[PDB]
C-alpha cells in the first residue's frame, strides 16, 4: 500500500517537474492513499468530498507488438478461435505462443490447438464478458470475448488499458483527509514504460464552496518486483 | 586440474562446460605440436612452480614460457585476435618456445547468476 | 613486440580528449539556410569540422561562434541556439520550451534589438529565481548607439553584461561581444573570484582592431558609462545595475565577481543541506531519544552557522553580526500555531562579496633637496 | 534567571578515515553528573615580564564523557575515526565541533568513555 | 493555505530587509488551483486599540508579465434540451495547421453536461436535462488551453454575457475578516490558462477602525509567480 | 536498556616462550568489582597547533585484573608467558586478544594480579 | 591481506552455525560446529589499457 | 596539426609507447589495494596513487631522451581507476585507465639571418 | 582525512649491485613517532656578503626510519645494496625515490634501522 | 592589543628563477610558539683591541618557520625558488624583505620547514 503526503501549498520531491514515484510490476492491482491532512486541515472546513478526477498519460509507452481482438459468442455453445493473424511476426520467427496459467479465463477453459488455435467452452449457465491473457513468443496481448444470454447480442466493453484506476473503487475520510484508490496494470505493460497519473482533488469549506488541488505520480512499470 | 581441448572455435567454444575444477587450455585445430606434449608441461609447470608459494600467476612470458616446447617458429598464429578475445570471456588457456597467458580455469557462473 | 600477451592496450591518438568538459555557453544568432541543421533547436556543436553547414554559412552566427571557437582553446562546451530569419530584425523568441532545464552558464546574443535582449533577461532571472530548481545562468550582450542612446537603451537588469560600443566602432559589434563571453567563461568557470579586466586578464585575443589617435567615448563618456552600467572597454567588467528594489546604492551586486561567486555560494549550500535528508527533526520537546539519528533545529542552527563560519573570507567576507545575518525559523515559530506543519523551515543569510581592489589615487608632490 | 546548568543533547557523527564510511548523527546519554569542559580561544597566552604577554596559536579543545552506543565499535571513541559532536546546555547554548580528533585516549572499561577532542574552532550560539 | 503577517508600519522593518525586500510577498500557484489566504493584521491593528477591521477590503489584479496567449477565447449559446453544435478552429490563429490536435483534458470538462469531439475541430455539447446556467469546458489545441462557455437559457431569451474570466482572478463574495483576532481570509483562483512563468501582481487595501468609527488605511502587494508543477 | 555492566567470563590461555608448551584456556574470577580497561586504536595522536594532529603508530593495550589459579605458576601472570585472553560482559560484547605480552610487571601478593596486557590488536563482536 | 581480501561485513560472512542445542544430555557425541566462511581472493593487476596522446608547443 | 609532420615523431612515438609498455610490465598481478590504501606490513602491492607517484617518476626521468620539458605534470598524466569512469556498477576490479602527453622534443631549423654590409 | 601529519605507506624495493637480483616492493612500519624527513632541492646555497649567494650542486636527501623485515637482511639496510624508497602521508602527498644509495651506515641492533638515503632528484605529488 | 607579542600575518611569494612563474602572495601559519628572528643591520661588527671595532660587510639575516602551504611544492621552501617575504606582529610593526634566497637549507619533515632567508636589506615600519 503506497502512501503519500501533500504538499500544503505554502511555498516552502520535485524529480523531474513536479510529480511524485511510484513502482509497479505488470498484472498486480495495488492500493495507494493519499493524505491530504496537510492541505486541508488548516482550512478548518467539511473535509473532502467524493469528487476526484484521474487522467493517465505515457511519457514512455514502447508501442506494443502483438495486438487484441474481440468476440460474440453466445451462451453453452463452444467457441473457435485463431491465434496466427494476430502477431505480424515481421521478420522470419518461430510463432510459438502459449496461455499462461495466471491470467486464464474466469467463467471458462481454453484449448491451445497446434498453431494458434484455440477453443473456449464458456462455463454452462453463465452471461457476461471474459477475458485471457496470451504471449506470442514473449509479447503479450488479450482476447476478449463476449458471451450472450441467446437473445439478441452484448455490448463492446473497452480493451483495458496497461495502467488504469478502476472505476468505482476510490474513497474519502473527510474525518482524516484521507483518500484511497486503487492502481491496476495489465499483464500486456511492456517494462521500463512509464505513465503519469494526474489527481485533481476538490475539498470543502463550511458554507459549500470549493478548493481545487492538482498532483501527478510517475508509474514506472518495472520488472522484476 | 590441467587438461587440453583441440579444434575449430566453435566446438572448443562449446566443448567446455562452467567446470571448475579445470584448465581447458585451448589449442587451435592447425596447433602444429601434439596437445598431449603441451598440456603436460603447462601442468607439469604449474605444479612445479606452485609447492611452496600458491599466489604465483602463471602467465605471461617470463613465468609461464613452457620451456621444452621448442614449436616451429612460425609467422600465422592459430585463434587469431577475434577468437582470442571471444574465449577469453569464455575461460579458456590460449597459448600463443611458446608462452602461456590468462591462466584461468573454465569457471564462469555460480548457480545462475553468472557475472 | 613486447605488447603482445594481452596487458598494456595503447591507443596512439593525436586528438584525445580528457577534460571534464562543463562551462556550457549558449550563442543565439540568425542564421542563412545553408546550415542543414534544424533551427530552433539546441545544438552541443563539436569544434570547427562541424560548421557553416550546420548555422548558416556568412550570417552573424558564423562569425560570433567562430570568434568564440577561437578565443579560449579549451575548457568550455560551446551551445549554438541557431534562430531562423523572416527595421526587419526578426527576433520573436518566447521559447523556454526549446531550452529548458539543461543549463546554460554563460549566454550570448548577437542582435541589438532591444526586444529579444530583454526576452533573454527575462528567461535569465526567472532561472534565477527563488524557485528550487536552480542553475545560475548569466548573459551577455552588446549595444552600439550614441551616449544618450546607450544610456536610455539600457535597464536594471544585472543578469547581463551589456556592452556599450560607440558610433564609430570598426570592427562589427557583435563580434566583440561573442569573444568577450567566451573569455569570461573559459577562464572564470573553474575559479569564480577572478575578474575580468585589466590587459593581462581580459585582453580580446580574436579582435586585431585598427589603430587609431581618436578612441571612441572620450573620458567623460568613459565615465558616464562605466558609472551608469556598460562595459566599455576591455576594463571595468561590472553588470549594469545601479539601483535595487528602492534605493539605489546596492554596491553588492555590480561586479560579475560577486555574481559567479553568489552563484557558487548558492549550489555549495544546495549540495552541502543535503545532508539534513531523512535524519528526523524533532521540534515539540527538543529532546532527542538515546540511540536515534536526530537533530533539533537550535542544532541544526548551530550547523549552518558554522558552516558560513568555514567558508568566510573565499566565499563570504566576514559576517558583521553572525546573530543576524544567518536567521533559520521553524514554519510554527512565525505562524502561530494553526496553520503549522513540521518539516518546513527558513533560512535566510546575508551575502557580502569578498571586497576587492580598486582605484589608487596617488598624489606624489615633487620638491628639491 | 539562569535556568539550571546541565547538559540536554549529545550528537555525535563518526567518520572513519579509512573507509570513508559515516555513521550518525547519533545521539548519546551523559554517564554522570560531571559536564563536558571547553574552550574556544584558539590562542594560548604565556607570562612574560611586566604585564606583556607572548601570544601565540593553538587549538579548541573539549573534554567529553558519554556512555559508549552498543552499536558503534568501541575504536570510534579511542582515535579512530573523525568525530563531529554538538551539545546543547537546558539555558539553550549550543555548542558545534565539526571534523574534530580524538587525542591521548585513556583506558576505558566498555560502557562510558572519555573523549579528549581537539579541533580547529568551535562556535557558540548564545540563547537569545 | 498561505499564510501572511502584516507589516507593522512602526519604526523598525521586519522580513529580510536586511538588504531591502523584493517589496511584494510571494504567492506561488499552479494553473487550475483554488487556494486560501488569510493576512494577520494583529502587528498593525493590535496597538490600534479599537474595534479592530471591517468588511471594506479591496483588490487589485495587475500583470508584469502576461506573455499573451496564442488560441483566443470563444462564447457559445443555445436553448434548454436543444443539443448544442460548436467548431474549435478558428480560435487558433496559427502560421501553420501542422498537426492541430483538438483535446479536451477531462480535468476541466464540463460541469452540467457531456461534450464528443469531433473528428477536426468539431464538438456536440449535450447540456444536462432540466438544466439552465452558465457551463465552461477547456479545450487545448496543440498544447495551448483555452475556454469555450456555452451558457444556456431556459429558453426565455438568453443570459446577458459570462465575464471570461481571466487566468488568475479573486472570487467576488468569499472574505472574511475577523475583528477578534485580526484575520481577513480570502480566495484565490488561477484559471488552467495561465502560463507557466507569468508574473501577476495583487494590491489589497484593508480599513481598520478606531473606538469612534474613524478609519486607518493599509495597503500591501503580493506577486503571484504562476508555475507549472507547483 | 542497557543490561547491568559487570563481566561474565574470562578465560586464559598461557604459552611458555621457552619450551613453546601451551596452558589453558583456563577460565578465571574478578578479584573485586573493577572491571577490565581497553584501548583498540593501533593509533595514537598528538595534539598539534592550530587543530592539526600527528598520527603515529602505537600498540593496542589491556589492563585485567584477576585471582591467580592455583595451578599455574606466579611467573605466568608476571611476564614470564605469552598469554591471549578473552572477556565476555553480561550485554553480549566479547573482547578477544592473541599473541599477548605482559609488560611491565607489578609486584603482587600471590592471589590477586593485575596484568597489563599489550597486543598489536583486539578485536570486538558488538552484541547482536 | 593475504589469504584472501577485505571482508565487505565480517559479521556476515563469518557464521559458527552450531546444533549443539539439539544434542540432549541422553547422550555424550559431540561435533557439529560447522562454518561457513565467503571468498574473494585478493584482487590483483590487469589490463592497464593507455591512451597516449602525443602534441607539441 | 604537424604532430605527426616529422616522421621522426611518428618512429619516436612507437618507441616511447612500447617503452612505456615495458615499463608498465611490472605493475603485473601485483597486488593492487584500491579500497582501505593501508598496505599491511610484509604484504607486497600498491594503490593508485603510489602507482601514479613511479609512473611520474619515470616520465620525469626520461625527459630530455624522448620527452621535452613537460608541461604542467599534474594535468598530462592521470591514473583514474577502473570504477571511476565507467557505469556504476560495472568496473571489473584491477584495471586501470593511465593516459598520458608527449610533447616530442625541439630540435634546429628556421635560421633567418638579417645581415647588413653597412659601411662606416 | 585532511588535517593528519603522518606516514601511511613506505614501500622499498632492494636490488643487489652484484647479482643483479630484485626484492620488493616490500611495505615497511614506522618503528617510532618520528617522520621520514626530505630535501628535494639539489642546489645548495652559501651566505655570501651583501645579499648573494653561490649556488652549487647538490644532491637530494632522505632521512627514513624503518622496522627490519626479517626476511630481508641486514647488510641491504646497511648501505650494500640500491634502494627505490616510496612514502605516502596522510594528506596524500607520496613522494618517490629510484635508485638510491644509503650513505653513512649507522650502527644497528637488528629491529630498527635509520637509512640516510641520497639520490639524483625526489619528486612530489601534491594531493589535488 | 598594544601589548602582546607575537606574530600576527605572514605573507609569502614564490619565484621559481628557471621558468620565471611567480606564485602569490600565499598566507601561512606559525607551527609552534616560536617567533621569527631578524638581524637588520648589514654591517656585522668585529672586536679588535683597546675599544677599536673592524667593520665589514654581511648580509640581513632572517629565520623563520611556517607550515608548509599543500598547494606550493616542498622545493620552493628548500631553496629552489626565490622568495619574497612580509611578516607582521601585534604590536604594528610589520618587516618585509625582497629577493630572498633560502640558504643553508634544513632536512624537514613535509609539513613544518624553517627557512634561513638571506636579503641585502630588511626594511621596519615601526608602528607609528
Amino acid at each position: 500500500m503506497y502512501f503519500f503526503s501533500v504538499d500544503p501549498r505554502n511555498g516552502a520531491v520535485c524529480g523531474s517537474c513536479c510529480c511524485e514515484s511510484i513502482s509497479a510490476r505488470p498484472g498486480e492491482v495495488n492500493g495507494v492513499m493519499v493524505s491530504y491532512a496537510a492541505w486541508s486541515a488548516p482550512l478548518r472546513g467539511h473535509g473532502l468530498t467524493n469528487k476526484t478526477t484521474f487522467e493517465i498519460d505515457g511519457v514512455s509507452v514502447t508501442p506494443p507488438k502483438v495486438s487484441n481482438a474481440f468476440g460474440r459468442t453466445k451462451v453453452g455453445v463452444v467457441f473457435e478461435g485463431t491465434l496466427s493473424d494476430l502477431f505480424p511476426n515481421p521478420e522470419g520467427e518461430q510463432v510459438e505462443y502459449e496461455i499462461s496459467e495466471l491470467n486464464g479465463p474466469s467463467n471458462g477453459v481454453v484449448e491451445l490447438g497446434a498453431n494458434g488455435a484455440f477453443t473456449y467452452t464458456p462455463g454452462a449457465l453463465f452471461t457476461g464478458v471474459d477475458r485471457f491473457w496470451f504471449s506470442i513468443n514473449g509479447n503479450i496481448g488479450e482476447y476478449v470475448i463476449s458471451v450472450d444470454p441467446t437473445t439478441s447480442e452484448l455490448p463492446q466493453p473497452p480493451f483495458t488499458t496497461p495502467v488504469y484506476v478502476p472505476a468505482a473503487r476510490r474513497s474519502v475520510d473527510p474525518r482524516t483527509h484521507v483518500l484511497k484508490f486503487v492502481l491496476g496494470v495489465s499483464p500486456a505493460a511492456i517494462p521500463g514504460d512509464v505513465y503519469r497519473l494526474t489527481v485533481r482533488q476538490v475539498a470543502i469549506d463550511c458554507d459549500g464552496n470549493e478548493f481545487v488541488h492538482i498532483s501527478c505520480y510517475d508509474i514506472s512499470i518495472g520488472s522484476c518486483g | 586440474g590441467y587438461v587440453f581441448n583441440k579444434g575449430t572455435l566453435g566446438q572448443v567454444l562449446a566443448d567446455g562446460d562452467n567446470s571448475a575444477e579445470l584448465s581447458r587450455l585451448a589449442l587451435p585445430t592447425t596447433y602444429p605440436v601434439l596437445p598431449y606434449l603441451t598440456n603436460a608441461a603447462y601442468g607439469a609447470l604449474s605444479a612445479c612452480s606452485t609447492c611452496n608459494n600458491p599466489e604465483l600467476n602463471i602467465q605471461g612470458q617470463t613465468f609461464g614460457l613452457l620451456s621444452c616446447i621448442n614449436m616451429p617458429e612460425s609467422c600465422t598464429p592459430g585463434w587469431t585476435f577475434g577468437e582470442v578475445t571471444q574465449l577469453q570471456a569464455n575461460g579458456f588457456v590460449v597459448s600463443g618456445s611458446p608462452y602461456i597467458y590468462n591462466d584461468v580455469t573454465n569457471y564462469l557462473r555460480d548457480e545462475k547468476n553468472r557475472p | 613486440d613486447a605488447l603482445s600477451d594481452g596487458f598494456v592496450r595503447l591507443c596512439i591518438d593525436p586528438s584525445l580528449n580528457f577534460f571534464g568538459e562543463g562551462c556550457k555557453i549558449l550563442v543565439e544568432g540568425q542564421m542563412t539556410d545553408d546550415g542543414s541543421a534544424t533551427p530552433d533547436a539546441v545544438t552541443c556543436v563539436t569544434s570547427e569540422l562541424d560548421i557553416i553547414e550546420r548555422f548558416g554559412q556568412g550570417s552573424v552566427l558564423t562569425e560570433s561562434l567562430r570568434k568564440v571557437f577561437c578565443t579560449c582553446k579549451s575548457g568550455v562546451s560551446v551551445y549554438a541556439l541557431p534562430r531562423e530569419d523572416a527595421s526587419v530584425n526578426p527576433t520573436p523568441n518566447d521559447y523556454a520550451t526549446v531550452v529548458n532545464e539543461c543549463c546554460f552558464a554563460v549566454y550570448v546574443l548577437s542582435s541589438d534589438d532591444t526586444d529579444w535582449q530583454e526576452n533573454l533577461r527575462d528567461w535569465i532571472r526567472s532561472a534565477w529565481d527563488c524557485s528550487k530548481p536552480q542553475c545560475f545562468g548569466h548573459g551577455y550582450v552588446f549595444n552600439k548607439g550614441t551616449l544618450g542612446q546607450v544610456l536610455a537603451d539600457g535597464d536594471n537588469s544585472a543578469e547581463l553584461s551589456r556592452l556599450a560600443l560607440p558610433t564609430t566602432y570598426p570592427v562589427l559589434p557583435y563580434l566583440t561581444n561573442a569573444a568577450y563571453g567566451a573569455l569570461s567563461a573559459c577562464s572564470t568557470c573553474n575559479n569564480p573570484e577572478l575578474n575580468i579586466q585589466g590587459q593581462t586578464f581580459g585582453l580580446l585575443s580574436c579582435i586585431n582592431m585598427p589603430e587609431s589617435c581618436t578612441p571612441g567615448w572620450t573620458f567623460g563618456e568613459v565615465t558616464q558609462l562605466q558609472a551608469n552600467g556598460f562595459v566599455v572597454s576591455i576594463y571595468n567588467d561590472v553588470t549594469n545595475y545601479l539601483r535595487d528594489e528602492k534605493n539605489r546604492p546596492n554596491a553588492t551586486f555590480r561586479d560579475a565577481s560577486s555574481r559567479r561567486l553568489a552563484a557558487a555560494t548558492g549550489v555549495a549550500l544546495a549540495e552541502f543541506l543535503q545532508q539534513f535528508n531523512g535524519l528526523a527533526v524533532f521540534t515539540k520537546n527538543t529532546n532527542i531519544r538515546t540511540g536515534i539519528i536526530g537533530t533539533n533545529p537550535r542544532l541544526m542552527l548551530g550547523k549552518i552557522r558554522k558552516w558560513a563560519q568555514d567558508n568566510v573570507g573565499t566565499l563570504f567576507s566576514e559576517f558583521d553580526n553572525i546573530n543576524e545575518d544567518i536567521q533559520l525559523l521553524t514554519d510554527f515559530e512565525v505562524q502561530p500555531k494553526c496553520v503549522g506543519q513540521p518539516g518546513i523551515f527558513h533560512l535566510n543569510m546575508r551575502y557580502r562579496p569578498p571586497v576587492r581592489g580598486a582605484r589608487i589615487n596617488v598624489n606624489m608632490a615633487p620638491a628639491l633637496f | 534567571c539562569n535556568k539550571q546548568n546541565g547538559v540536554k543533547n549529545i550528537l555525535i557523527t563518526f567518520t572513519d578515515c579509512d573507509t570513508q564510511e559515516v555513521i550518525g548523527p547519533i545521539s548519546h546519554e551523559q554517564p554522570d553528573d560531571t559536564l563536558p569542559t571547553y574552550k574556544n580561544c584558539a590562542w594560548t597566552n604565556t607570562a612574560l615580564t611586566n604585564g606583556y604577554v607572548q601570544r601565540s596559536a593553538s587549538n579548541a579543545t573539549m573534554t567529553l564523557p558519554v556512555v559508549r552506543d552498543l552499536r558503534v565499535p568501541l575504536a570510534f571513541y579511542q582515535g579512530c575515526a573523525q568525530v563531529d559532536v554538538q551539545v546543547e546546555k537546558f539555558d539553550g547554548t549550543v555548542m558545534t565541533l565539526t571534523e574534530g580528533a580524538v587525542v591521548e585516549p585513556e583506558e576505558s572499561d566498555g560502557r562510558s568513555v572519555t573523549m579528549n577532542i581537539v579541533a580547529s574552532e568551535i562556535d557558540e550560539l548564545l540563547p537569545p
